[PDB]
């Protein structure tokens, strides 16, 4: 009699809480991505790192510009980084401990994306 | 047994509603295909 | 100048206007509604 | 009837699937312990100064396997005949690292 | 067992509370996380003094003069900027030469 | 036990009906959820402002290095108006000359080159410099907004351009 209660509670959680939450999250992140695409061009400078955001099935995702030696390019040459669109792009989803403070930079990039858009 | 099949019916209907409502969002391929 | 009296000579703090509007407005009690709904469901299934 | 337990476990499994697919990062950086951000000055907290003969000298550097002398504003070694007197006048009779200077 | 049901229901309550009262989307959650960690980072930066500091600076190998300097720590590149006689000089905490030059001034300050 | 299953099915139907209510373009659900959303957003305004002002105070700390003239009033051109601002001595946020009890002064210009506007800004600096407005939390407490997230505004434009 309690297991039926738990089944029903989890049904409510899935279909009345999580699903509209997914819809709202996708709506907000797509709006932010649209504003970013219309305002900022390709990579942007966040904590002296080059970040660009793309919209996929799992929402918005931030990728950092790294060179052939998986080292982030400083913002000092951002202009040429705009021209060379085929540079190495390392995603923020994977916890790459080789690059120091990757979570720092990724979270700050998302924060700046929210604040600007 | 009857409760199990009733819950499957409810879950299938609700999943159909959720997918039909979420096609514009989760299916990014659809939205980038149609501009 | 037709609606000159519609404007304010003094500056207007519109954030406080919105905050009073939110303060003195109907409170959809979703917390109470959710607690009551969970209690109803538990009583109907587990208790009865 | 174990079917009810099996189906509630299926419910929790699909909840975790939905969380992992979409809300992976939010739940990852919310409901999980995380490592403290390293500080370059934290490693240098143990860096202190002394005198070798007539040269200001640096100790406490971890990666400095072999002791290396200090440098002035002109990238030159600091040679002072009263280095010990300078340490006694400034840092007193006890060695002073970067920790207590920073905490001042 | 009753314990399994209790923990499952508590997991329900926790997840529902999170989704109702906490930022579901990545942007706002990242804003909150950056707020916290930037609070710690700003504490770390403000731990470094920013006011006038009296120190004996060695202009050459065997010449030293007492003077006042200013300091500011930047964690974007992990470096220090110091002001002396209206001139700004940078010192990196990773470069050996920069730390070797910076240490005598920082350690000889009263 | 039959009543338990009947209640189970009824509540499952209620949940499905609520989900149908949510997913469809129902005006009532939209109105209620917009009500809740607006309330939550206006609640969050304060925390967003505090975060942005802490970040921008850090950026102002970084920017003010070796430039003492930044701490003195300067007449800056905004294309359509002149504003006399500087960096705050304490908080290191932009701080301009106030106009009465409102926002910063804005000497409107009627063309690209307006000597009278600039000279009036100089007059404000040399005379009416006792009353100032600072971006961030002070402007939030006085006028209800922090200057950031507002386009166009002098706080965000001055921070971005510098």
């Amino acid at each position: 009699m309690i297991t039926l209660f738990l089944i029903l509670c989890y049904f409510i959680l899935i279909f009345n809480i999580i699903v509209p939450a997914i819809s709202e999250k996708m709506r907000r992140e797509r709006a932010a991505y649209v504003n970013y695409k219309r305002l900022n061009k390709n990579f942007i400078c966040v904590d002296d790192r080059l970040f660009s955001y793309n919209f996929t099935t799992s929402g918005i995702k931030a990728k950092v510009a790294v060179d052939n030696k998986n080292v982030p390019i400083p913002c000092s040459k951002i202009n040429e980084v705009n021209n060379n669109k085929d540079v190495d792009t390392l995603y923020c989803d994977k916890d790459r401990d080789d690059i120091p403070g990757f979570a720092r930079s990724c979270y700050r990039a998302y924060s700046d994306l929210f604040f600007t858009t | 047994m009857l409760v199990v099949i009733m819950f499957f019916i409810a879950f299938a209907f609700c999943s159909w509603l959720s997918y039909s409502y979420l096609r514009p969002y989760i299916s990014t391929k659809e939205l980038n295909k149609s501009r | 100048l037709s609606n000159s009296d519609r404007f304010s000579t003094v500056p207007v703090n519109r954030a406080k206007v919105v905050q009073h509007n939110i303060k003195h407005s109907f409170d959809l009690k979703l917390h109470l509604i959710s607690l009551l709904s969970l209690l109803v469901i538990w009583i109907l299934i587990v208790a009865i | 009837v174990y079917k009810h337990r099996l189906i509630v476990l299926f419910e929790v499994f699909v909840v975790f699937i939905l969380i992992y697919v979409f809300f992976r990062s939010e739940l990852n950086m919310f409901f999980m312990p995380k490592r403290k951000i390293p500080d370059p000055i934290d490693r240098l907290r143990r860096a202190n100064l002394a005198c070798e003969d007539d040269k200001l000298m640096i100790y406490g550097l971890p990666w400095m396997t072999t002791q290396t002398s200090a440098l002035s504003i002109n990238s030159k070694p600091i040679v002072y005949k009263d280095c010990a007197k300078l340490l006694r006048s400034i840092n007193g009779s006890q060695p002073v690292s970067l920790n207590d200077v920073l905490r001042r | 067992a009753s314990l399994l049901y209790l923990i499952l229901f508590l997991l329900f309550v926790c997840i529902s509370y999170y989704f109702t009262y906490y930022p579901t989307n990545k942007l706002q959650a990242a804003v909150m996380e950056t707020d916290r960690e930037n609070a710690i980072i700003r504490q770390r930066n403000d731990e470094i003094p920013t006011r006038t500091l009296d120190t004996a600076i060695f202009t050459d190998a065997s010449t030293v003069a007492s003077a006042q300097i200013h300091l500011y720590y930047n964690s974007n590149i992990g470096k220090i900027i110091m002001s002396l006689n209206g001139k700004k000089h940078t010192f990196n905490l990773y470069d050996d030469n920069d730390i070797r030059t910076l240490l005598p001034i920082l350690l000889l300050s009263k | 036990k039959t009543s338990t299953l009947i209640f189970f099915v009824i509540i499952l139907a209620i949940s499905a009906l609520l989900l149908w209510f949510q997913t469809s373009d129902n005006p009532v659900f939209n109105e209620l959820t917009r009500y809740m959303r607006i309330k939550n957003t206006v609640n969050d305004w304060k925390s967003l402002t505090d975060s942005k002002t802490k970040l921008e105070s850090d950026r102002g700390r970084l920017l003010a290095a070796g430039k003492d003239d930044i701490f003195e009033f300067k007449c800056v051109d905004f294309g359509a108006y002149f504003i006399a601002m500087r960096l705050d001595k304490k908080t290191y946020l932009p701080q301009a000359i106030r106009r009465g009890t409102g926002d910063a002064w804005m000497v409107k210009k009627a063309a690209k080159v307006d000597p009278s506007a600039q000279q009036f800004c100089q007059y404000l600096i040399k005379h009416k410099s006792n009353n100032v407005i600072t971006c961030g939390n002070e402007m939030l407490n006085e006028l209800g907004y922090s200057g950031y997230f507002m386009s166009p505004h002098w706080c965000s434009d001055f921070s971005n351009m510098e």
